[PDB]
């Protein structure tokens, strides 16, 4: 069932700017305009 | 585990209860009958707990 893939070229691992991103919603509370910490 | 032995070898079977509250939409809950809701009307609202 095993199938081991060649014929891969070997590159080194790239690296990026995470920008602003990865926010999620911490709780299921709503809440209109409070800044919550 | 055997029955001749006195009181401190017996079996005994333990069931621990664990929940969470105030941090999810709870779907288990004890029984309580419905009454009717009023929109204006100063009331003591019992919602989930
Ligand atoms: C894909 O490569 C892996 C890595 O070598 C193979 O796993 C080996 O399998 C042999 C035979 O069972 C073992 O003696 C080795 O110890 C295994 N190596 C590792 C690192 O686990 C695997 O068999 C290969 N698959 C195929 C279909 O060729």
């Amino acid at each position: 069932q095993c199938v081991n893939l060649t014929t891969r070229t070997q590159l080194p691992p790239a690296y990026t700017n995470s920008f602003t991103r990865g926010v999620y919603y911490p709780d299921k509370v709503f809440r209109s305009s409070v800044l919550h910490s | 585990f055997q029955p001749t032995n006195g009181v401190g070898y017996q079996p005994y079977r333990v069931v621990v209860l664990s929940f969470e509250l105030l941090h999810a939409p709870a779907t288990v809950c004890g029984p309580k009958k419905s009454t009717n809701l009023v929109k204006n009307k100063c009331v003591n609202f019992n919602f989930n707990g």
